[PDB]
């Protein structure tokens, strides 16, 4: 029937959505370690970088 | 189970996090290292 | 009426669904954007690492 | 509708590939770099 051909469309529906909830739930979360793993390249980076200006800097005296 | 209602609120507050992580990561690497004075290099 | 209830929330799903994945093509290019950047980003540090490796080099031999 | 349904696992599968793609590439770290030259 009917109704049954409808809540099979319903579940199937949702499983779908439910699916890609939990996708974007843990794309989401990897996406932010990231910005934190971003964050600490960058810093890293900035250190080693101001080393070797002051190093060029303190050489040139 | 979950009203309808719920899952699509659900869904649609998960696509408004995405969207703004991925946001949030470009403009922290739009943050760029070319915008720092290297005229030390000389 | 359960029937008109089912339609109801069918069109509902089908329409979350539908709008969710026009957004996620856009994220996905984004992306693909962001990896340019990326990309672009370190090309330019590894040109600075080198230059500043170099003109250490030349200035130790002062 | 199974073809909203196919396209929506089409582009997660997408979005999971270029995520894990850019955290792979920003993986590849200056920290590899040798910087001894800094002394």
């Amino acid at each position: 029937e009917t109704l049954q051909r409808c809540l099979e469309e319903n579940q199937e529906l949702r499983d779908a959505i439910r699916q890609s909830n939990q996708i974007l739930r843990e794309r989401c979360e990897e996406l932010l370690h990231f910005q934190a793993s971003q964050r600490e390249e960058k810093e890293f980076l900035m250190c080693k970088f101001q080393e070797a200006r002051k190093l060029v800097e303190r050489l040139g005296l | 189970a979950k009203k309808s209602e719920e899952l699509v609120a659900e869904a649609h507050n998960l696509c408004t996090l995405l969207e703004n992580a991925i946001q949030d990561t470009v403009r922290e690497q739009d943050q760029s290292f070319t915008a720092l004075d290297w005229s030390w290099l000389q």
